[PDB]
């Protein structure tokens, strides 16, 4: 047998979320910015010797529509919370995702993985430890990524998979 | 008083139509002039050739790109940005001719056409404009789009210039 699961790729514009869905999807990366409205995806996996298909929403990046991104979470089981390493404030942006993400799910435990994405870059302004001490204060994981060398990006899709199983055994 | 300018809208080369615009430069004078500016080429670029790249059926027809010609990039006649002149007008409907930005007072070349009321938008995007003549035409357009603003066919301003 095999499950299905729904995936949403949250986090400011600019960060990534695309990039790593394409690498997850189409297994190539581009350097032109193509900025999301939405794009849905679906992908057969095997994650720990279970095939699952998901279905990955990549949303834009925007803070204006709040009725679209309320449906976005009522809807989706767990959530990449992507920031970039070279982008502080897509770090301080983090805990406002998060907070919504309860807020609409009306739970404390709601399955996500916190993203450092574009950790090729040598422009760092956010240091790992910051986002680990932030990420075990949350109980979820860390997953460093870069779409453009592909470090992580199975690993960031395969590891939320993992903690929406977790939630669902409570 | 009020210039009008023109756009000659392609579909993959072919002609679709006319629309023209009335730019409330009695209103919006700055904002007004950029895109009269544009549309004539005068400063040595802008709108001729660039397209439309984001239509989302419902809401808006969105161009003018001619720099990245990716959705990306744009310059005004004032320099790569300039701010937001006032927000005396309201998107109240379709035709309405309206400044695209990345936030406050990143005003540059790209603009939308709305095909319908917009108003979340008052206060945060300059209107400067309405459809005079080709609301026709910019429906047309409208049915290249889709969810995501991808369009079917590649949309252009083939031709453009001030109406006189
Ligand atoms: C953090 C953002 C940022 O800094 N940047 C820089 C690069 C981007 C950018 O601003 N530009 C490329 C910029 C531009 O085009 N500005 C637009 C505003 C805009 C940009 C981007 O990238 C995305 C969105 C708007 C957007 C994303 C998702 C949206 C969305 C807009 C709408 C909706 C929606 C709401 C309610 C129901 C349905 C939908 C869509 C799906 O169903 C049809 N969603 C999904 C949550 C709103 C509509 C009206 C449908 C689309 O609006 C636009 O496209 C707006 C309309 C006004 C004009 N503009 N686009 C802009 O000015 C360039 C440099 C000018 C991001
Ligand atoms: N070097 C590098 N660049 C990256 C990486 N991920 C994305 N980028 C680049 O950063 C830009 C934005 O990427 P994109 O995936 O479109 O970001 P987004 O979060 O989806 N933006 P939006 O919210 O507008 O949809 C693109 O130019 C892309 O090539 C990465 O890991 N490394
Ligand atoms: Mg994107």
């Amino acid at each position: 047998s095999m499950t299905e699961y729904k995936l949403v790729v949250v986090g400011a514009c600019g960060v990534g979320k695309s990039a790593l869905t394409i690498q997850l999807i189409q297994n190539h990366f581009v350097d032109e910015y193509d900025p999301t409205i939405e794009d849905s995806y679906r992908k057969q996996v095997v994650i720990d010797g279970e095939t699952s298909l998901l279905d990955i929403l990549d949303t834009a990046g925007q803070e204006e529509y709040s009725a679209m991104r309320d449906q976005y979470m009522r809807t989706g089981e767990g959530f990449l919370l992507v920031f970039a390493i070279n982008n502080t404030k897509s770090f301080e942006d983090i805990h406002h995702y998060r907070e919504q993400i309860k807020r609409v799910k009306d739970s404390e435990d709601v399955p996500m993985v916190l993203v450092g994405n574009k950790s090729d870059l040598p422009s760092r302004t956010v240091d790992t430890k910051q986002a680990q001490d932030l990420a075990r204060s949350y109980g979820i994981p860390f997953i460093e990524t870069s779409a453009k060398t592909r470090q992580g990006v199975d690993d960031a899709f395969y590891t939320l998979v993992r903690e929406i199983r977790k939630h669902k055994e409570k | 008083v009020n210039p009008t300018v023109f756009f000659d809208i392609a579909v993959d080369g072919e002609p679709l139509g006319r629309v023209s615009f009335e730019l409330f430069a009695d209103k919006v004078p700055k904002t007004a002039e950029n895109f009269r500016a544009l549309s004539t080429g005068e400063k040595g670029f802008g709108y001729k050739g660039s397209s439309f790249h984001r239509i989302i059926p419902g809401f808006m027809c969105q161009g003018g790109d001619f720099t990245r010609h990716n959705g990306t990039g744009g310059k005004s006649i004032y320099g790569e940005k300039f701010e937001d002149e006032n927000f005396i007008l309201k998107h109240t409907g379709p035709g309405i001719l309206s400044m695209a930005n990345a936030g406050p007072n990143t005003n540059g070349s790209q603009f939308f056409i709305c095909t319908a009321k917009t108003e979340w938008l008052d206060g945060k995007h300059v209107v400067f404009g309405k459809v005079k003549e080709g609301m026709n035409i910019v429906e047309a357009m409208e049915r290249f789009g889709s969810r995501n603003g991808k369009t079917s066919k590649k949309i252009t301003i083939a031709d453009c210039g001030q109406l006189e």
